[PDB]
């Protein structure tokens, strides 16, 4: 979801400003049919002319620049990365509705979901020049990986804990704040929590993510 | 400058501030998720959980 | 206009392009400075890097001294063919050229004291030997070596014009993967059998940015090892679940390694990233072997003592290995 | 920034170890100075330790080996002569520096070990 | 891959403020030859999608079998879609084959979701 | 200043570029000297290696002898068109060039006796056939063949100036995978139908490093094979576990072998 | 280095086997030395063995072959004549040596095997 | 090595057997008694491109098929001047123009048609 302004600059190589002075003609830059341009993976938004006097070692040089504004089209990556990753994260939540006694089924589902997320993550960083910093789609894939990992760990904890084990208008500062009373062997209900807790959280993150890059980015 | 990159922050103090605001945002979003947990857990525990979560978010933000 | 034309003709008339300034006498001192426009590619597979620059050289030729004209004549570039210029060349270069659009990117300027300024816009693919033994936790030394081809120190002398401020534009370079930490200018006289040749050296110390590898390499491996630890906490009789989880973790590790090293540059010798990935592979393999031991000993032929030891040993051992790796290589 | 330490000194085996930015100075060589004589070339060896080159006056009775796990070059001696008595020095040279036989192209020198036979 | 269907010649004077400029054009209409796609990219996806329908005939109590089948056909679909990206031209653009692969992915995902539904309803609570 | 100019002008006068020295006399004895700088990019897929070198040819032309100027001249580029030079070329080349930046990297040096030194800075791509039947445990022997194009051994005779010391800078090469074990110099006369042409040859022996392959390729496969063997200790009654382990080990082996193919 | 051995001295099929770095000397060929007549070119075969070259005097009658089971190079003598009697040698040539018909270009030679019939 | 066998009394057919790939372009020529061979038409390996002479434009058509008989000539609006023997012919890849018969090799057996 990135926009760019590619420049194209030119100037006299040897003649400083006191020897040669370039000048733009009125409406000098002439774009032909914009539909007749080979701009795929990018949409032309416009252009603009400028002019400047650069101070180099040899002397002062008149530099004339033309900027072209280009906006990336997020059509390929919506079907390649965003939708498969979301569907895989949704499939991760299927395990919470399977019966807990189906240990091989849920384990296979979770681990193969992690494997599928790993496979999808490989094609994320294809077009970019291996930039060290994290981009938006990399962050989305990482968060999806964390969700599927969390779901698998959640089932592991549930299985282990269900199968392998048999003074001032308030009250005591410790007990008025901390609800340690009646708290817990209620682990058996964890799936019932997760069925609401795992989807909802994702949606919140998802919402914030898109806002943070679409209207206010 | 963007929080994603860590070679563009002017100083580590801004890095720590952004990190703590991250934890604040995560905590408040976690309690907003916990709103949906009322159907199963009793209210007397869920209100306490968000009380502690909001207090931790406040400490992180300050 | 007539006076300037006649002066230029007089300067170029009776001029030999075949004797250095002050042929019989002290060596001609050539002061040189560079403006680095960009550093585009840094290839480890080829062990080189592409660099575009505004090379500039200054010397003093009394044969091109004129008087009465109070201005610096910036002549057409083709006059460079009609004048003596140094035979400077880049020693560690693999391929280079001078840009020729719209014309030959070349500069000749004759000051009225005989001082000739000669400029060229040059792109060079300079060789940069690299030591990827700590990759990606590595810090390279790339260099550009400038030297006279034919003449020797008794005839031509090189020096960086402006001292340490000769090379400019290094601060504005934004490499995608590396970060330029320092640049150094050095001047020497390399001794050969024929004689001592002047040399200049521009040395950059690139440092690789570990932000891509930490996001793509280390995190998946750590999480997969943690999932093998999750496999440990499952019942012993549930053989299908444990076996599937362990073997699929092994498959995921192999997938990560293959796709990663396919995407990454291919360098055929040991690297730190290989050691980390292989340690993770060995750990996930050991997890499945541990389950095999548990299944054979107890179920084959409730405490599950081996599982109890493993639950503490494997996380501790992996943490120790991780600390050893992050201490040795950092 | 490389620091060299020379050890050792019929059958001898000197061991010049290096510490620091050894990769910047791969071409490592041995010289010897007899008392009252000028320094002379004796041998050289590359980074991979498989490109030895010896002076004609000390050929067929010297050997040079290298190891990088412990950054060291070993100079293994053989049947000597009385002229071999000298202070043996160990030096390092950077890629794109110049010829091997001249000592001025070498930047970082060793302290020098005396050998008498 | 191509097959010249028809070629044309055009001659015209392009009009511009400086003046009319002569111009000629030689055009070809190339039709791409299917067979390296319908046998080769579409067919495996359709076969995998048909395989995903096998789960509906297996008994509802076979949790491991049906879950493994569904998740593994999803994995295979992702594998095909990821490794065809380096097979086809590296031109980011919404092509028809992308729509077909996305449809097949949605179908296998819906099959697995259907198993989730029936397992929750008829076997569990 | 003008004296040397008129001297070289007189030298060029009466000189036949098309004719070698001593057309009817004995052959001109030309010595070759090479200073290597890199053998980088030893490609296995293309069966060639890229080599950068400084290449001197040394001969004695009596037609260019001069006296009265004890200084040895460095008269370079006008002479590069106006003097005869040997027609030496590299037989097993595929593409080569002379470095041109900043100036053309070429040097002609004359001497009062008539001796001529001709230095070039050449990057070439020389073919090197490889026997990969023992790869990655292979050991290759690459060669550079130098030969006169038209002239026969009765006209030009090549030799290695300085004997075995002709080729220098072998220690400067540092390849990623290979390691130069030995370099050899050879001088022969190849008998074609036209006649016996001279030839010089510079051979390198390259030994491949094995550590990368054993780390990445072999014993990972050994580990997967051991994981396959693990099935034998599992109970015979359990069917999903053993079948899943065996078939997934098969899948992992196919993945490993196939991806190793994909970068090799 | 490569060592060449010949055997098999109507139709008398000779056998020529090589031992060593046979890859460095791909082409191998058969020559013959008759009493009083210098060595002459009988035939030649390449590394792959799918290409061969025979002299005019012996064309259409002999068929050199390659198997590589023991680095063997068969000749398949057929349609023998009394004039075709001589000590036959099998030799190896380098990759860049030049023509086939000239014995000077061949490096390693067999001892020779006599055939009389 | 290509052998052409053609049939026709109307749809003329030509079957090429052998190394047909080395001789992609193949065509039809005509000759009447006392006359020289004249180019009728040509078809290429792909089959999506054709070539016809002006005298037989809009009337005769040529088509290509897979397998062996990959040259079919459809005849329409016959005229008495069309009375002639028609030859199938094949040409190599790198050869001259189609119109000239001498560029063709491996000629077929002419089929006689009399309107
Ligand atoms: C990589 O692979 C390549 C192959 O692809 C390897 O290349 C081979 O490397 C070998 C070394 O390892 C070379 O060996 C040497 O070859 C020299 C070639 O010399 C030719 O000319 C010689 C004479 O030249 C001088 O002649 C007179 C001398 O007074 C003067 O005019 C000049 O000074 C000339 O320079 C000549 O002697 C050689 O041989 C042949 O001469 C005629 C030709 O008809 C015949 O008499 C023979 O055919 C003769 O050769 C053979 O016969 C003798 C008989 O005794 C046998 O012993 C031989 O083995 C052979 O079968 C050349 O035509 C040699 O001069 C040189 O000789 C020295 O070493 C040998 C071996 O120890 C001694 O026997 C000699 O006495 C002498 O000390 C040596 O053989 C190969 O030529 C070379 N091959 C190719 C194709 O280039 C490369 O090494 C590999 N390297 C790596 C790094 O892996
Ligand atoms: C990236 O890695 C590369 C790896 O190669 C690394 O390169 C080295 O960088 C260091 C600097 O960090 C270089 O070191 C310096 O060398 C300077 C030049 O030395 C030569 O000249 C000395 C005489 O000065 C004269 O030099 C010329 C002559 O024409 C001219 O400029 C002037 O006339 C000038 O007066 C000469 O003495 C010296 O000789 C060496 O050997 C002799 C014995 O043979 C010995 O007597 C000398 O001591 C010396 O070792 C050489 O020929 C040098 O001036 C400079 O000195 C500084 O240090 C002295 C103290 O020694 C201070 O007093 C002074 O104020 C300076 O601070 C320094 O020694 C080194 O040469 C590079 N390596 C190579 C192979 O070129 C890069 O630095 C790395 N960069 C990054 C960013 O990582
Ligand atoms: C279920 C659980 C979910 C939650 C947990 C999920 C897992 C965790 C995810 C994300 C946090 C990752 C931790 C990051 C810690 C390391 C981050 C770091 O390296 O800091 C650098 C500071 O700069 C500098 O001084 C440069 C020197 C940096 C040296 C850093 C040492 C490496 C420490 C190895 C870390 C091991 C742990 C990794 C586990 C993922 C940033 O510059 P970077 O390097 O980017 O590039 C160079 C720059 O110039 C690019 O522009
Ligand atoms: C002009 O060119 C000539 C020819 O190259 C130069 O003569 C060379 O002079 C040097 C110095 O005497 C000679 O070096 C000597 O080599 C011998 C043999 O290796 C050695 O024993 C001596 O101790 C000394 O180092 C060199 O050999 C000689 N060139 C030749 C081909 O013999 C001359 O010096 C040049 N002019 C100037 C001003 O340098
Ligand atoms: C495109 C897909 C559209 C599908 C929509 C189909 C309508 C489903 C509406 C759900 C309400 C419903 O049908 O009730 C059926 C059962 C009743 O449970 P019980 O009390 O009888 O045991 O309880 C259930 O609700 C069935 C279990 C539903 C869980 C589905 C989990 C998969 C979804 C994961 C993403 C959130
Ligand atoms: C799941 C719940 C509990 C927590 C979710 C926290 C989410 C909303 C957080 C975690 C990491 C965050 C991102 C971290 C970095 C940046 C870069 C900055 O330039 C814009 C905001 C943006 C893109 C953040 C948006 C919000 C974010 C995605
Ligand atoms: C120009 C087209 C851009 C791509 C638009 C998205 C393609 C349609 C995606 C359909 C997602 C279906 C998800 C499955 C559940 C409804
Ligand atoms: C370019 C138009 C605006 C952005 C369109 C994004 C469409 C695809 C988003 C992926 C689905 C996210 C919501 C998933 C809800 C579970
Ligand atoms: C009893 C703790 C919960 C166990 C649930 C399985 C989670 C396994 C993940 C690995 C965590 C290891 C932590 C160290 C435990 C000694
Ligand atoms: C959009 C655009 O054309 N902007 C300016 C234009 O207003 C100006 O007249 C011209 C001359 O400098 O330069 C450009
Ligand atoms: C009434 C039984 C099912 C309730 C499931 C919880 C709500 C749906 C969450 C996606
Ligand atoms: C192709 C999908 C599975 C086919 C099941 C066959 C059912 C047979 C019904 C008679
Ligand atoms: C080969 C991996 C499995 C070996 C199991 C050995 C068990 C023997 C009893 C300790
Ligand atoms: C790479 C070594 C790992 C060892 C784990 C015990
Ligand atoms: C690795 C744990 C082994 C425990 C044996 C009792």
């Amino acid at each position: 979801m990135d926009e760019h302004s590619c420049p194209l600059e030119f100037s006299s190589y040897g003649y400083p400003r006191e020897e040669i002075v370039y000048q733009w003609k009125r409406s000098s830059v002439e774009v032909g049919d914009t539909r007749s341009w080979r701009l795929y993976q990018f949409s032309f938004v416009g252009l603009r002319n400028t002019t400047e006097v650069v101070k180099t070692t040899s002397g002062d040089y008149v530099v004339m620049s033309v900027y072209f504004d280009l906006s990336r089209r997020m059509g390929y990556f919506t079907i390649q990365t965003y939708i498969p990753c979301t569907l895989i994260v949704v499939l991760s939540w299927v395990s919470f509705w399977i019966n807990k006694d189906a240990v091989p089924a849920r384990t296979s589902l979770g681990i193969t979901t992690v494997l599928t997320m790993t496979t999808l993550s490989t094609i994320a960083r294809k077009s970019l020049p291996k930039v060290s910093y994290v981009t938006a789609m990399d962050l989305f894939v990482s968060v999806c990986f964390i969700f599927v990992f969390s779901a698998l760990v959640e089932y592991g904890t549930l299985h282990y804990f269900v199968s392998n084990r048999k003074c001032l208008d308030g009250k005591d500062c410790a007990s008025f704040f901390c609800c340690f009373e009646d708290c817990h062997i209620r682990i058996a209900k964890m799936d019932s929590y997760a069925r609401i807790f795992f989807p909802t959280a994702f949606c919140l993150f998802n919402l914030v993510y898109w806002v943070s890059y679409l209207y206010l980015g | 400058g963007s929080f994603t990159d860590f070679s563009t922050i002017p100083s580590s103090a801004f890095k720590a501030a952004a990190f703590f605001v991250l934890l604040s945002m995560v905590l408040i979003l976690g309690c907003i998720t916990c709103f949906s947990l009322f159907f199963f857990c009793n209210t007397a525990t869920v209100y306490k959980i968000c009380a502690w979560m909001q207090l931790l978010a406040a400490l992180c933000l300050v | 206009m007539s006076f300037v034309k006649e002066t230029v003709d007089k300067l170029l008339k009776g001029y030999d392009i075949r004797l250095r300034p002050d042929f019989g006498g002290p060596p001609v001192c050539v002061g040189m400075n560079i403006d680095i426009a960009s550093i585009d590619m840094v290839s480890e597979v080829n062990m080189d890097y592409t660099l575009t620059m505004y090379f500039q050289q200054y010397w003093r030729d009394k044969r091109l001294a004129y008087s009465g004209i109070p201005l610096n004549l910036t002549l057409d570039n083709r006059v460079a063919d009609q004048l003596w210029v140094p035979d400077t060349y880049f020693l560690n270069d693999k391929k280079s050229f001078v840009h020729g659009v719209t014309v030959k990117n070349r500069m000749i300027r004759l000051h009225p004291d005989g001082t000739v300024l000669y400029g060229l816009r040059i792109t060079t693919t300079a060789a940069c030997m690299m030591d990827l033994r700590r990759y990606p936790l590595d810090e390279q030394n790339c260099t550009l070596e400038i030297e006279s081809y034919g003449y020797t120190t008794d005839d031509i002398e090189f020096y960086w014009r402006g001292g340490d401020k000769a090379v400019t534009g290094v601060e504005r370079i934004e490499l995608p993967q590396f970060s330029i930490v320092e640049h150094r200018l050095v001047s020497r006289n390399v001794v050969f059998a024929t004689g001592a040749y002047p040399r200049l050296s521009l040395s950059f110390r690139l440092k690789r940015n570990i932000g891509y590898f930490i996001l793509q390499t280390y995190m998946p491996s750590i999480l997969i090892t943690i999932l093998s630890w999750v496999s440990f906490w499952i019942n012993y009789d549930a053989s299908a679940a444990r076996v599937a989880l362990g073997i699929t973790t092994v498959l995921t590790m192999t997938t990560i390694n293959t796709h990663l090293r396919e995407t990454l540059p291919k360098i055929p010798y040991v690297k730190a990233i290989d050691m980390y990935l292989m340690g993770c592979f060995v750990f996930v393999f050991l997890a499945l072997l541990e389950y095999a031991f548990v299944n054979y000993i107890f179920f084959g032929r409730d405490v599950n003592a081996i599982d109890r030891w493993s639950r503490i040993v494997f996380p501790f051992t992996f943490s120790l290995f991780n600390l050893v790796y992050w201490l040795y290589y950092v | 920034q490389v620091q060299l330490v020379e050890s050792g000194g019929g059958s001898l085996r000197l061991s010049c170890a290096a510490s620091g930015h050894t990769f910047n100075y791969p071409i490592m060589g041995w010289f010897r100075q007899a008392p009252g004589k000028e320094r002379e070339f004796v041998g050289a060896i590359s980074w991979s330790g498989g490109s030895t080159s010896y002076a004609d006056s000390v050929k067929d009775r010297f050997t040079i080996s290298r190891d990088n796990a412990k950054n060291t070059v070993y100079l293994e001696m053989n049947n000597l002569k009385p002229e071999d008595t000298a202070v043996y020095y160990c030096a390092a040279k950077g890629r794109y520096s110049g010829g091997l036989y001249y000592p001025t192209n070498y930047d970082y020198w060793g302290q020098g070990t005396q050998v008498t036979v």
